[PDB]
Formats: structure tokens, C-alpha cells, sequence
């Protein structure tokens, strides 16, 4: 029996859509990943143990002799000593700090753990922070709301096998986030010809004209969506809807109003 | 008899795993049975606060992130709510597309819940290693349609994979499972454990297909991106090839629901018949879903094919109409400022104020939604009782099949067993309707591909968006002023089910359901998990 590398996965201030995205993986599927490639040693959404049995599983993984990698989903609520986000009676910021200390590497799955995410959007009532900010350490960011499983599983496999991938200024692997959404968009020839839909009901919209006039953030958003698709079938612009910019830091405040460019 | 210890004392389970979000359950146990209970939600994010002052068009994008398990549903509720507020009636094609996406979501959500969240409370996975795969195949052949996945060869393959994994000493997600070393509350033969484990693995693959179907119409899963004020954006979703692919994937998923999910559910139910007497509540509410007329919330309530209604005191003889004016939320036992009790959601207030862990006066970040003062269970069991009571012919037929197969009266459905069974029942019925709904939209779209209506943002207005999401009655309520969000309030099905006590100190549905729970082993309180999980809790949804 060859030892599989240990992965500890934490959920903080999150919607679980990142965990859901992760299990949409098909190269490999999630069962093959966790039976053959990694040892997923703590994962609240799917683990059998609950309560103190689950907390013990976490502590056993953190003390494992072969070490472990840390995946973090969700931002960290810091108001009131971190008490607005707790697990097993401990503030999320305290547990994440402890788990991060000994980690062989830290992967932030999603815009919330990478950058703060939806709970950090103004006026940020919980004083939410991204993981790097909260902990004061570099993180490998896999953003998107949620990221493509291709990007997250690809990053995980890359870290385990090849090394830490080249990151951009926002911590994102260039393998997946190196190109603008817009540069790979099938509607680009419409953009180039100034062929824009003025509304969703318009004939231009029906003909699949560019969505820039309807707020599309593709030209300022780094992600691989048109190249790889979601669920092997679609992506938002193909479904007739502008890109929200959801892999960009603080997009909730920098990319709104979503249906305009102003 | 049902295994029961003599334990007297407190039990706390935190984290509750195999749910969405962060839940602490506290119970008091006397002589092996739960005598009192508290449902304590442990994270606040504050989407309603965040939404203030923003463009109403943006709401659906923020509210969709209330939760990624019931992805879509909040974008739908927000779109319905803004539609109501601007007084736009969406085109027929957009009603059809939105409802199909909801259907696809029910199929994905329920399948993942039963196999990946709930089944580990009932199935001892390590006992599957003791099974004779020849005997398992024989049993599978008698209890379910013939399929190659159920052959001795296929079940032996699963067992060998499982054995290699367990023998590695790295048990991963099964580490410190409540079933390790055996447990009196786990009743299944090893053969049944093996069959269920084989399907758990297959379900991991099938849910990918369910999401792909959903994405053909929704743009991507999780977090769809095809809805707009006044309808949908996805013209491609009305066309021939995409719809053929959608139908093909939906049929594969439905085949799995009918071959694996329903037969596994019934098999499990048959061994745990005692759970038909544990975990019951009394009041049920639904706003309905799958409406033929979505031009207004009134028409939604009236024309929902999974009908709307209110049941009180288990009285199936009296289904009342939903009074939207009678809904309010309390905060007396919640982490919000005193002063906020009794608010209708158009007047809703979200003023967070934490005290301390386990404060019996304030112990949850969920508000307490009440209906003329009563707590209401929402979700598949609510929908099933309401539909059955109204004589909805699909629900009548499927419910009677289940009751016949289990040899139990309908009154046994007011329980955790019933709550679990109802989730399967309605999944089979969604499946039965998929092709009709797809053909309807295929034809409507061929006719005229209008998908979005024209509309104008009013200076001042209000509106409500209703939906029955996989977990139950969901409503979003907006006040618009100066063409911006002045108030935006979510009241979510897990808020109804898993919220704390209301202003009169009256337990929520989960807190009531937990009373009387036997505890065979206080160190490994699987029975608490069984009932909590039967509600399919979503704490990110419930608190937002
Ligand atoms: S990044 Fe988006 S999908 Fe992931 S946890 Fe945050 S809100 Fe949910
Ligand atoms: S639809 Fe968006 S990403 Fe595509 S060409 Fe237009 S602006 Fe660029
Ligand atoms: N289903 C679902 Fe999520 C919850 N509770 C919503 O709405
Ligand atoms: S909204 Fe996000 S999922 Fe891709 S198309 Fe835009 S970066
Ligand atoms: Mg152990
Ligand atoms: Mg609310
Ligand atoms: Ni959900």
C-alpha cells in the first residue's frame, strides 16, 4: 500500500459551492481522486464522523507523521474575536491559523478564501477577510465563484506531483488564469465589429451579439471559462449572459453594477 | 426493540457533518431518550445587509451565493421577486426554462443528499466487507430492476476496492465513523451495506451527469447564470441539439433514480421501520413549485403542479391557502438585537448581536420564522402531505406504493422515516414529468423564441419571489426606493426547519423532532444525525 498524500479541507465563511464544484471533476472523478491519489482526511460536507469524532479526525490529520496539504474554502469572519464563525466552539480564524502553521502548502478554493468573497462585500458586517490577509502567509489561489473543478483539481495534482505552479500578481496559477475570458470568447468577432446587444429581448441578443453593453466583464476577468467550459457543456456567455468577473478580487464591489460598465 | 442506553446527561454534536454549513446541536438526554433540544447555527454572513443600496438587478447574483448546494434556487427567487416588484410577466418560454432548471436541481440535490449526506447514518460501509457478493447480487435481483451494476462481478469489484482502501490504514472520510467496530443502531445485513455502497460510488458519477443536464439550460453548475429580470438570457436553451442532450442526460439520471435510489430507499426503510415512530412534527407549509402560471405570486400559489398549502396538527382533511401576510420572523432566541420580533419580511430587520456560545437566551444565527405563531416544517414531507391531501394523482399513486410496500399507514409518514421517504417519492415524480416538460418547452420555443419581456425600473415598489426549493418554502422580499434596494429579506426553508425557538419559546421543527430520540450509544449518537439529516439542513441558506 503506497501512502497517499494527506489533504485537510476546511470550511469557513462559505456557501459550499466550492465543495460542490470540486465534486463535478471528471479527470479523474472524485471517487478515483480520494481512493487512489489523495487521502482526504477531513471534509465536513461528506465525512462520516461528526462532533468530537470529526474534530479528533482533524487533529489526527494535523499531527500526521507524513504531513499534509491544506485546502481552505470560505473567508474568515474576524469581528468580535472571530466569534461570528465557529466550528466545535472555536473561532474559524483560530482553527485555520492552527491548520495553516504546519501545512506543506495552502490552496484557497474559491474567491471567498482567496480574497474575502461575498461576505466581505460592502459594508462587510462580519469583518470578513481572505485567508492570506487573515493569516499573513502566501496562498495558492483558485478563484471563481466557484472555480472550475478543472482548475482546482489541476492545481492540487500539480502541487502534489510537479511543484508549486507559477502564480500571477493575485496568487492565481497562470496555467488556468493566464488569459482573459474575453480573449477566448466566441463572441469576440462581434465585439471587434461593435455588434452589441442593447437588451436581453433584442434581436441582437437572439443572434448572439457581444454582451459588453449589457455589463460583460470578460475583458477584465482572468479565467479559462470559454476554453474548458463548465460541466462539459456550457459557460455563461454561451447561455447569453454577461460574465460577472467572479474570479477577480473583490468583484462584488469592483464589477457591480453587473449589467453595466459604469 | 429499538436500542436505547440508560444515559442521562447532555450531548453536544458540533460540527454536524454531512450537511451544508455550520450547525451545533445540543440535547439533554434522560434514560437514553432526548428530552430537550437546541438547534444552534454557528456562522453569520449578512447578505441582506450587503444588498442595501445596490441595484435590484444585482440581487440574484449576491443571493445565489446564500448557498451552493441549492444553487440556482435563490437566483430564481430573487428574479421572481424583482419581476413582481417591477410588475413584469415573464414569457411562457422563460417560465418553462426556469421551471426545468428547478426540476434538474431537485434531481441533483436529492440524489446527492440521500447517498452522500444521509446514507452513512444507516449504512455500515465497513460491514460491506463481510458480504457475500453472490448473495448481494441475488438480493439486488429481487429488490430492484435487473442491471449490470448489481451483478456479483460488479459488487465484488466494489468490495475489493473498499478492502484495499481500508487495508491501507488511511480511512480518509471514514476516519472515526460511528459504525467502526459495529453499532447497535446500525441494522442492515452486510449484503445490503454492499449494495448501498456500490450505489454510493455510482451516485458520485451520476451527480456529474445531473449537473451537466442542469448546465445545458443554466450556463454552469454550481451557480447558474441564465436568469434576468423579465425572463432568461439563454436562447440556445430553446434549440434542438441542446434539448436533445438535456433529455438524454435527464433520462440517464432518472433511470438511476428508479433503479437504485427508490429501491435502496425502500430496502433501508424496510429494515428501519421503527423510525416510522421517531422524529414527527405536526404543521406543514409549501409555496408550491412547477406552476403553469408564474405571472404573479398569487398565480404561482394557485397553479403550482406540486401544490401550495398549509397543514396544521397533522389534519390532512383541511389544507389551508397560504397567507403571505401571516409570515413573520422572531429574533428572541437569536443573535440579533432585541426589538426585532414579529417582523413581516417586507419590514424585516437584520441587526446582528452575538452573546456567547450556548447562551440559552440567544443561541443561533438563524431567525425564527413563524406562521400566525406556529412553527412550520417545509420540504419534501410538507409537499408530499399537501399534495396527498389535495389528491394530486402522482403523489397519491407513489405514496400509496410506498405505504403498500412498507405495510405502514400514512400516519407513519409523520416521522424521520417518512421525511426520508418523501424526498425519494418526489424525486420519482419529477422524473416522471421530465419528458413532458421538455417536449412542452421544445414546442413552445420552436413556435416563438421570445425569452425575455420588456420592463422598467420603478422609483418605489415592493415585491415577493416564491419558490419551493429542494428543502422547502423559499421567499425573497424586496423594497425598492430611489430605484435601489431599500430592504431585501430572505426567508429560507432551513430557516423554517432549523431555526431556534420563536418569541413564545416554542421549539422549531428540528428541535421538536429531536424530542424522544433514543440514544443507543451516547459516544456515537447516530440517532441525532438521522433526524437532523432527514431535514437536509442548509445553514448557509438558513442564516444568509
Ligand atoms: S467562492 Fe463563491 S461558490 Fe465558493 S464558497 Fe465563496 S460564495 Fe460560495
Ligand atoms: S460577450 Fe463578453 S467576453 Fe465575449 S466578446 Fe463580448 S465582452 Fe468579450
Ligand atoms: N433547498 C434549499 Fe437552500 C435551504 N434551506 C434554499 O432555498
Ligand atoms: S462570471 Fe465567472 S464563471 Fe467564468 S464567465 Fe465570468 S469568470
Ligand atoms: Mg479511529
Ligand atoms: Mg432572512
Ligand atoms: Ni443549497
Amino acid at each position: 500500500a503506497k501512502h497517499r498524500p494527506s489533504v485537510v479541507w476546511l470550511h469557513n465563511a462559505e456557501c459550499t459551492g466550492c465543495t460542490e464544484a470540486a465534486i463535478r471533476t471528471i479527470k479523474p472523478y472524485i471517487d478515483a481522486l480520494i481512493l487512489d491519489t489523495i487521502s482526504l482526511d477531513y471534509q465536513e460536507t461528506i465525512m462520516a464522523a461528526a462532533g468530537e469524532a470529526a474534530e479528533a479526525a482533524l487533529h489526527q490529520a494535523l499531527e500526521g507523521k507524513d504531513g499534509y496539504y491544506l485546502v481552505v474554502e470560505g473567508g474568515l469572519p474576524t469581528i468580535d474575536g472571530g466569534q461570528w464563525g465557529m466550528v466545535a466552539g472555536h473561532p474559524m480564524i483560530e482553527t485555520t491559523k492552527k491548520a495553516a502553521a504546519k501545512a506543506k502548502g495552502i490552496i484557497c478554493i474559491g474567491t471567498c478564501s482567496a480574497y474575502g468573497g461575498v461576505q466581505k462585500a460592502k459594508p462587510n458586517p462580519s469583518q470578513a477577510k481572505g485567508v492570506s490577509e487573515a493569516l499573513g502567509v502566501k496562498t495558492i489561489n483558485i478563484p471563481g465563484c466557484p472555480p472550475n473543478p478543472i482548475n482546482f483539481v489541476g492545481a492540487v495534482v500539480h502541487v502534489l506531483t510537479k511543484g508549486i505552479p507559477d502564480l500571477d500578481e493575485n496568487g492565481r496559477p497562470k496555467l488556468f488564469y493566464g488569459e482573459l475570458v474575453h480573449d477566448n470568447c466566441p463572441r469576440l468577432p462581434h465585439f471587434e465589429a461593435s455588434e452589441f446587444a442593447p437588451s436581453f429581448d433584442s434581436e441582437e441578443a437572439k443572434k448572439g451579439f457581444c454582451l459588453y453593453e449589457l455589463g460583460c466583464k470578460g475583458p477584465v476577468t482572468y479565467n479559462n471559462c470559454p476554453k474548458v467550459l463548465f460541466n462539459q457543456v456550457n459557460w455563461p456567455v454561451q447561455a447569453g449572459h454577461p460574465c460577472l468577473g467572479c474570479s477577480e478580487p473583490d468583484f462584488w464591489d469592483t464589477m457591480t453594477p453587473f449589467y453595466e460598465q459604469g | 426493540p429499538t436500542p436505547q442506553s440508560t444515559f442521562t446527561g447532555p450531548i453536544v454534536v458540533d460540527p454536524i457533518t454531512r450537511i451544508e454549513g455550520h450547525l451545533r446541536i445540543m440535547v439533554e438526554v434522560e434514560n437514553g431518550k432526548v428530552k430537550d433540544a437546541w438547534s444552534s447555527s454557528q456562522l453569520f454572513r449578512g447578505l441582506e445587509i450587503i444588498l442595501k443600496g445596490r441595484d435590484p438587478r444585482d440581487a440574484q447574483h449576491f443571493t445565489q451565493r446564500a448557498c451552493g448546494c441549492c444553487t440556482y434556487v435563490h437566483a430564481l427567487a430573487s428574479s421572481r421577486c424583482v419581476d413582481d416588484a417591477v410588475k413584469v410577466s415573464i414569457p411562457a418560454n422563460a417560465r418553462m426554462m426556469r421551471n426545468l432548471v428547478m426540476a434538474s436541481q431537485y434531481l441533483h440535490d436529492h440524489l446527492v443528499h440521500f447517498y452522500h449526506l444521509h446514507a452513512l447514518d444507516w449504512v455500515d460501509v465497513t460491514a460491506a466487507l463481510k458480504a457475500d457478493p453472490n448473495k448481494a447480487a441475488k438480493l439486488a435481483a429481487s429488490i430492484a430492476p435487473a442491471r449490470p451494476g448489481n451483478s456479483a462481478k460488479a459488487l465484488k469489484a466494489v468490495q475489493d476496492k473498499l478492502k484495499a482502501f481500508v487495508e491501507s490504514g488511511q480511512l480518509g472520510i471514514f476516519t472515526n465513523a460511528y459504525f467502526l467496530g459495529g453499532h447497535k443502531a446500525y441494522y442492515l445485513p452486510p449484503e445490503v451495506d454492499l449494495i448501498a455502497t456500490a450505489h454510493y460510488l455510482e451516485a458520485l458519477h451520476m451527480q456529474v451527469k445531473a449537473a451537466s443536464a442542469m448546465a445545458i439550460l443554466g450556463g454552469k453548475n454550481p451557480h447558474t447564470q441564465f436568469t434576468v429580470v423579465g425572463g432568461c438570457s439563454n436562447y440556445q436553451g430553446l434549440t434542438k441539439d441542446p434539448l436533445a442532450n438535456y433529455l438524454a442526460l435527464s433520462k440517464e439520471v432518472c433511470q438511476f433514480v428508479n433503479e437504485c435510489y427508490i429501491p435502496d430507499l425502500l430496502a433501508v426503510a424496510g429494515f428501519y421501520k421503527d423510525w416510522g415512530g421517531i422524529g414527527g412534527t405536526s404543521n406543514y407549509l409549501a409555496f408550491g413549485e412547477f406552476a403553469t402560471d408564474d405571472s404573479s405570486p398569487e398565480k404561482h400559489l394557485a397553479t403550482s403542479q406540486f401544490p401550495s398549502g398549509v397543514i396544521t396538527g397533522r389534519d390532512l382533511g383541511k389544507v389551508d391557502n397560504v397567507d403571505l401576510g401571516a409570515i413573520y420572523e422572531d429574533v428572541k432566541y437569536s443573535w440579533y438585537a432585541p426589538g426585532g420580533d414579529g417582523k413581516h419580511p417586507y419590514d424585516g430587520v437584520t441587526d446582528p448581536k452575538y452573546t456567547k456560545l450556548d447562551d440559552k437566551d440567544h443561541y443561533s444565527w438563524m431567525k425564527a420564522p413563524r406562521y400566525k405563531g406556529k412553527a412550520m416544517e417545509v420540504g419534501p414531507l410538507a409537499r408530499t402531505f399537501i399534495a396527498y391531501a389535495k389528491g394530486q394523482p402522482d403523489f397519491k399513486k407513489v405514496v400509496d406504493m410506498v405505504l403498500g410496500k412498507l405495510s405502514v399507514p400514512a400516519t407513519a409518514l409523520h416521522s424521520t422515516l417518512g421525511r426520508t421517504a418523501a424526498r425519494g417519492i418526489e424525486t420519482a415524480i419529477v422524473c416522471a414529468n421530465m419528458e413532458k416538460w421538455i417536449k412542452e418547452m421544445a414546442d413552445s420555443g420552436a413556435k416563438d423564441n421570445t425569452l425575455c419581456a420588456k420592463w422598467e425600473m420603478p422609483e418605489e415598489s415592493k415585491g415577493v419571489g416564491l419558490a419551493d426549493a429542494p428543502r422547502g418554502a423559499l421567499s425573497h422580499w424586496i423594497r425598492i426606493k430611489g430605484k435601489k434596494i431599500d430592504n431585501f429579506q430572505l426567508v429560507v426553508p432551513s430557516t423554517w426547519n432549523l431555526g431556534p425557538r420563536g418569541a413564545q419559546g416554542d421549539k422549531s421543527p428540528v428541535e421538536e423532532a429531536l424530542i424522544g430520540t433514543p440514544i443507543a450509544d451516547p459516544k456515537r449518537p447516530v440517532e441525532i444525525l438521522r433526524t437532523v439529516h432527514a431535514f437536509d439542513p442548509c445553514i448557509a441558506c438558513g442564516v444568509h
